[PDB]
């Protein structure tokens, strides 16, 4: 969140993993930069149950 | 006191020109400013071209400029509006009102019959 | 005591100066930019 | 422009105009509408121009009274159904209707 926007990268990777966030290296690309211009100091994330 | 007659329409085709006229009568001297309107059936009034007759300065419609002139001839005691290029879009009823000062539509009146011009 | 407003009764045969107007004021407030321009464009040449 | 219903002119109704792309052009090269005055900007060039927001105040009113507004100006319309600031930076179109 900067100059007013919010700015959204993201990527997306097939894993074999059981209970870890992996290694190894990737680069995220951006996806989105939305012009938004708020004041943001908290967020939560929402999930389905 | 005023009275305006509209003379000079017709039927014209496409690019061809009209030439259009404004004669005045009794005790003009008050009415300086002198414009050209017309009105199709289904629309509002618009003016084409309106003259400072002490002046000289003029104002056109944006359709209108470049094709259309006015000019006024004192002696005559007439305004004149010229058509050139004529478009079908110009077909209608063409009048000419008179008022003492510029800043609003209505202060102009006196206006006569009117002329038709047709553009086929 | 009268009713502060008044019917304008717009009818066919109304003047020029009576006749009714659609008028729109549209304001630009400028403070992220959110509504920007069309900036044309031409042919490419190698 | 062609929505069907305007409200009076002192229930002028306002609308909210952003995130999107305006093309003045086709308005100012329309020969439609006869009141066409840009005030703080000039009529043309408005393409290379981009703003926050934009508000559109839509009404109807007799052509008599199409004169009061504008910046400065005083009269009954103006001062007791629509009264606008005196250093807008916008444009007032009308047309006969
Ligand atoms: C709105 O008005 C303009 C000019 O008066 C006209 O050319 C246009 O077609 C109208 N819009 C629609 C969607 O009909």
């Amino acid at each position: 969140n900067i100059d007013g926007y919010f700015k959204i990268y993201s990527k997306h990777t097939p894993i074999n993993l059981v209970r870890d966030l992996p290694q190894g290296f990737s680069a995220l690309e951006p996806l989105v930069d939305l012009p938004i211009g708020i004041n943001i100091t908290r967020f939560q994330t929402l999930l389905a149950l | 006191q005023v009275q305006l007659v509209e003379s000079g329409g017709g039927s014209v085709q496409a690019g061809g020109s009209l030439r259009l006229s404004c004669a005045a009568s009794g005790y003009t001297i008050n009415t300086d400013a002198v414009a050209w309107f017309r009105q199709a059936p289904g629309k509002g009034d618009e003016r084409v071209a309106v003259i400072y007759t002490g002046s000289g300065n003029t104002n056109y419609a944006d359709s209108v400029k470049g094709r259309f002139t006015i000019s006024q001839d004192n002696a005559k005691n007439t305004v004149y509006l010229q058509m050139n290029s004529l478009k079908p879009e110009d077909t209608a009823l063409y009048y000419c009102a008179s008022g003492y000062y510029g800043a609003s539509g209505y202060d102009f009146n006196n206006w006569g019959q009117g002329t038709q011009v047709t553009v086929s | 005591c009268y009713f502060p407003l008044q019917s304008y009764g717009f009818q066919p045969t109304n003047g020029v100066g009576y006749q009714p107007y659609r008028v729109v004021v549209l304001s630009f407030e400028l403070l992220p930019a959110t509504v920007c321009g069309p900036k044309k464009s031409t042919n490419l040449v190698k | 422009f062609n929505a069907t219903r305007f409200a009076s002119v002192y229930a002028w109704n306002r609308k909210r105009i952003s995130n999107c792309v305006a093309d003045y052009s086709v308005l100012y090269n329309s020969a439609s509408f006869s009141t066409f005055k840009c005030y703080g900007v000039s009529p043309t060039k408005l393409n290379d121009l981009c703003f926050t927001n934009v508000y559109a105040d839509s009404f109807v009113i007799r052509g008599d009274e199409v004169r009061q507004i504008a910046p400065g100006q005083t009269g009954k319309i103006a001062d007791y159904n629509y009264k606008l600031p005196d250093d807008f930076t916008g444009c007032v179109i009308a047309w006969n209707s």
